[PDB]
């Protein structure tokens, strides 16, 4: 959150136009009533950068090339799927004892079933997704290395 | 003495009481024995224990490396008759000591725990990871050989 | 000497090499694992010993060049197996 | 002895501007100064950064000058400024390492006995970390025997605060492909660890040619580095390892294909719902 | 009434001594999760009829 200002004198019209650039940002209620167009007029904010501040802003996420290949320690790997599908056990106990209503449920009821109640259907997405990324991504570094080193 | 029991190499109880046998237990006029090895009971008793001890310290010498070692061998070794080299190890390993299993049907003994698949697979992993950290240092040093012998 | 394959000697050929009798052999890599020339360990009951590390020691420039090969062979490798990663994974990582 | 350096996004971004204003004056080809920062046991903590003249003699590398003056005077203005911070090192964006770097870090060492030097290239071709962090220990030889002073390598990364995190994420609008899942833990590694590895055996493929073809001389510890390297090397022929190999692909395995199972049933129940109300939307319009 | 772990060997006169994981739990968890899907899939059916 940012703008820059200037001042209008006393005198009209504070500014000349001769295209669209001015016109495009729809100020707001608070800037407007504290003074916005009557003593000050706001100007377009632009971040141009070069070449190598590009470059740089892109070179900040980027991990060492190690990390790349690291394996999990794979106790941990085994003992977090275990978790997770000792989770999804009772998470498609709770998706039976869900879907069997949604028919005897009024078409407005159902807004509100989901409001401080787990939702199974939810959950099983989200679990889902984790599972079979993280186990793709061990699995194919697993077979990567396996045949880079020897 | 007290390198000898520093140093990681099997020593024979012979040689000990031969050289220091009379330095420690009947004393030296120019160095005064101590009451640690004399002819009391207790002296009988701690002797004892110094043999205990040797013989400890060969069984965990040889329990660093020796995967697997016959106990005729251990026996002979350790210079004791196979039953009393059994029964020592046997003593070692239930006072959780050192880890073996004798497998007395075949006169085995072997210094190797389990290897579950997931310690494999975490021992190659920390091999990988030890290669890729040579790597670097290799390079590291390569660029700076390269810098001080190329600009010329 | 052995490749690195191998490596895995027996006593007869240690007592062969080295002019000792079999049953004091043991004495001799025990004692050189002890000082750190040497990692691995005994199998006294089949009479054979694993080498899994020797003591770094100098090269000449032939050596050199066999390293530079095997340091080849592992580029290759790694290009191969990393085109094979990006091109059946293209559309997904455009 | 560091265990870690930390950079800060404003640093970085100094530099290159620093490095772009000269530059833009000219006749140069490397940039030197300072960097401020505290530190938190041994996690150094690097934080902003200042100019200090500074100018080479490019034939002989022994002729330079480092106005130390305009050092102690920024000091004390960003301490003025700051208190919090003090000055940790010294940075310049030459792409690797030069022959003064020892001279200057000496005469450093002063402000800090703890100096430690990050070059921050300007121009990534490469694809990895854009810092290198190097530390000045005395070595002694068991042959080479004169004890010098040579740059030990220390673990960098980049770090930042909420206000700086904010506003790179707001710069970082010129291309953005966040994809958590999969597409990221295989755009990140697999293939950018790949490249990375391939082009480090390049670089010690190259100065193992130049030593096998006399431009240079031989180094022992390198040697005995690379035998230890080709000692590390597993072998992938082991029926222990491949047993051990086989059973955790298949354990993973019955998880995805659990996880498979779970979504099909998901979308077919939403073709369920989605089908019973276009027949019930039907039937109501009929 | 497995007080250790082992068994016998009658006629040879041996006594094995060994170590087991009898169970997983990463499996039976798969499987329970199998058959709770097997019985909303029974649901499911049950709730296909509207359709025709």
């Amino acid at each position: 959150v940012i703008d820059a200002f200037r001042l209008i004198n006393a005198n009209h019209e504070p500014r000349q136009t001769t295209s669209n650039l001015g016109h495009l940002n729809k100020p707001s209620i608070q800037a407007l009533i504290h003074g916005l167009n009557r003593h000050y007029y706001s100007i377009t904010i632009n971040y141009r950068k070069n070449e190598l501040e590009q470059k740089m802003l892109l070179n900040l996420h980027k991990k060492s090339w190690m990390e790349g290949l690291t394996l999990q320690d794979y106790s941990e790997h085994c003992k977090h799927n275990e978790s997770v599908v000792k989770e999804m056990l009772e998470l498609a106990k709770n998706y039976n004892k869900a879907v069997e209503e949604e028919d005897k449920m009024t078409p407005e009821q159902l807004a509100i079933k989901n409001v401080g109640k787990q939702d199974p259907k939810r959950h099983l997405e989200e679990h889902v997704d984790v599972l079979m990324t993280s186990n793709i991504v061990q699995c194919l570094a697993a077979m990567l290395d396996t045949v880079v080193f020897k | 003495l007290l390198k000898l029991f520093t140093t990681m190499e099997l020593m024979r109880w012979s040689t000990l009481v031969e050289d220091y046998g009379m330095e420690l237990r009947k004393g030296s006029l120019e160095s005064p024995a101590t009451d640690v090895f004399g002819s009391t009971e207790e002296g009988e008793k701690r002797w004892k224990d110094l043999k205990n001890r040797v013989v400890e310290h060969n069984i965990r010498i040889m329990a660093k490396y020796y995967t697997r070692i016959t106990m005729k061998r251990m026996a002979q070794l350790l210079d004791l008759s196979v039953d009393e080299s059994e029964a020592f190890l046997s003593n070692l390993v239930v006072n959780k000591t050192i880890f073996a299993k004798v497998d007395r049907l075949a006169g085995i003994i072997n210094f190797q725990r389990p290897k579950d698949p997931n310690n494999l697979l975490n021992d190659w992993s920390q091999k990988l990871n030890s290669l890729m950290s040579l790597v670097n240092k290799t390079t590291h040093l390569i660029a700076k050989e390269e810098m001080i012998h190329n600009l010329q | 000497t052995r490749p690195a394959n191998h490596r895995q000697l027996t006593f007869e050929e240690i007592a062969k090499s080295a002019k000792i009798t079999v049953n004091e052999v043991e004495l001799l890599v025990m004692k050189a694992l002890s000082v750190g020339l040497v990692k691995g360990s005994i199998d006294e009951v089949d009479k054979r010993v694993h080498m899994t590390w020797v003591q770094p020691r100098v090269l000449d420039l032939q050596q050199i060049k066999g390293m530079k090969d095997r340091l080849e062979f592992w580029c290759t490798d790694v290009k191969s197996m990393e085109m094979l990663v990006e091109h059946q994974a293209h559309d997904i990582l455009t | 002895a560091v265990q870690k350096v930390v950079v800060h996004p404003l640093v970085l971004l100094s530099v290159v501007d620093h490095f772009n204003r000269i530059g833009k004056v000219g006749n140069q080809k490397r940039v030197v100064g300072v960097l401020l920062g505290s530190w938190q046991k041994k996690v150094l903590d690097v934080s902003n950064s200042f100019a200090v003249p500074f100018d080479e003699d490019d034939k002989d590398d022994s002729v330079w000058f480092l106005d130390h003056d305009y050092l102690e005077n920024m000091y004390g203005m960003f301490k003025k400024v700051n208190a919090r911070e003090r000055i940790v090192g010294w940075y310049h964006t030459g792409p690797k390492l030069h022959k003064n770097d020892i001279a200057i870090n000496e005469l450093m060492k002063r402000y800090c006995p703890n100096s430690v030097l990050v070059i921050i290239d300007v121009k990534p071709k490469d694809l990895g970390l854009p810092t290198e962090a190097y530390i000045s220990v005395e070595e002694v030889h068991d042959d080479g025997t004169p004890t010098s002073k040579t740059f030990e390598h220390v673990t960098s990364e980049i770090g930042a605060e909420e206000a700086e995190e904010v506003g790179v994420e707001h710069l970082l609008r010129d291309i953005k492909d966040t994809t958590v899942g999969t597409l990221s833990q295989r755009i990140t590694n697999q293939v950018h660890g790949l490249k990375g590895l391939n082009s480090k055996l390049l670089d010690i493929r190259s100065y193992l040619e130049k030593v096998a073809t006399g431009k240079l001389p031989i180094n022992h510890q390198i040697i005995y580095q690379l035998q230890d390297v080709f000692n590390l090397l597993p072998d992938v022929s082991l029926q222990e390892f491949v047993k051990a190999f086989y059973l955790k692909t298949n354990d993973q395995m019955v998880v995805v294909y659990l996880a498979s199972l779970i979504r099909s049933v998901v979308a077919l129940h939403n073709l369920i719902n989605n089908k019973i109300a276009n027949r019930d939307a039907e039937k109501k319009e009929g | 009434d497995k007080k250790f772990h082992g068994i016998l060997d009658q006629g040879e006169g041996v006594l094995i001594i060994f170590d087991e994981p009898p169970v997983d739990k990463t499996y039976e968890a798969a499987l329970e999760t199998i058959q709770n899907m097997s019985k909303v899939v029974d649901s499911l059916y049950n709730k296909a009829k509207k359709l025709t």
